[PDB]
Parts: structure tokens; sequence; C-alpha cells
């Protein structure tokens, strides 16, 4: 989606609902995790991809739930799984833990408004 | 460490 939590405005940090319209495309985005039940996190959204235009997720999420589907204690093939064979309409649910997040990638770190930082 | 990535 668009910018919408500007400057040091605080990012929410409750779980949303967000529905993805992608046909048979790819949803633009990927999924990091470690074992199951650690959390699968969005690391990255694609320029121009279905998550970008459609949805309004960003690196930092944690992926609660596809189409009603629990992903909080995925494995990282499965929850792929459950994303590519969603269907034409994706309804997800996600929070924001960037705290969680950062640890995976190098130099990072969260400031005080919530955004993720790399040094 | 066990870290995996994918796009979907």
């Amino acid at each position: 989606g668009s910018p919408e939590f500007l400057g040091e405005e605080d990012i929410p940090r409750e779980p949303r609902r967000i529905v993805i319209h992608r046909g048979s495309t790819g949803l633009g985005f990927n999924i990091v995790g470690t074992e199951d039940g650690e959390g699968i996190f969005i690391s990255f959204i694609l320029a121009g991809g279905p998550a970008d235009l459609s949805g309004e997720l960003r690196k930092g999420d944690q992926i609660l739930s596809v189409n009603g589907v629990d992903l909080r204690n995925a494995s990282h093939e499965q929850a792929a799984i459950a994303l590519k064979n969603a269907g034409q309409t994706v309804t997800i649910i996600a929070q924001y833990k960037p705290e969680e997040y950062s640890r995976f990638e190098a130099n990072s770190r969260v400031d005080s408004s919530g955004r993720i930082v790399t040094d | 460490k066990n870290y995996k990535q994918t796009s979907v």
C-alpha cells in the first residue's frame, strides 16, 4: 500500500486484515522463518507486485493466518505452500513484529517509532 | 541459522 504512518508516527502493532486479489500470479513478497513455531515474517515486498498494490503489508509483519489457516506456528515450507495455494483471493491476518524480525537481518534494530533500521 | 527464505 501507499505510506500511511509517516515520520515518527508509531507503526500500529495490532493485527490487521489484508485482502489481496492476485488471480493466478505471485503475491509479490518474501517470507522468512526458522524452526516451526518461532514465526513466519515478511522480509521483502516487491515493487509493483500484488502485495504492494492490493495490500497493506510491510517488512517485519508476522503472518498470523492465511484464509483462516493459522500460520503462527507453521513450518517454513508449509507456510509457503499455504500462501502459494491460497487461491486468487488471499486474506492475510498480519501483525507488525519488528523486534523479532530484526534478529534475522545483519546490523538491524528497531528505532523509537518502531521502524526497522539497518546500519 | 536454520533460516529459510522463499518468494510467494
